């Protein structure tokens, strides 16, 4: 699938090249506390 | 280490995991010559 899939369709669901442009979205609207793996010590 | 945090494995940076028993985030190579992997 490529950023022209659509061609008529503005499908945002393009991966942006994995996280696709729409996962980017929601998980960026919501509030996670969880610390970043890794660095918590 | 360095996926998770530190190991004591000597061996690291194999080219493929498949899907293995136990684990970890990125599942280790088999010990059986262990292997940090990814």
């Amino acid at each position: 699938i490529i950023p022209g899939f659509g061609g008529d369709f503005n499908l945002t669901l393009l991966e942006p090249v994995a996280r696709s442009a729409i996962e980017d979205l929601l998980f960026d609207k919501v509030t996670i506390a969880d610390p970043g793996y890794m660095q918590g010590y | 280490g360095c996926v998770l945090g530190l190991v004591n494995s000597s061996l690291f940076v194999e080219d493929c995991k498949l899907p293995l028993g136990q684990s970890l985030c990125a599942l280790p190579d088999t010990p059986s010559t262990m292997r940090l992997a990814s």
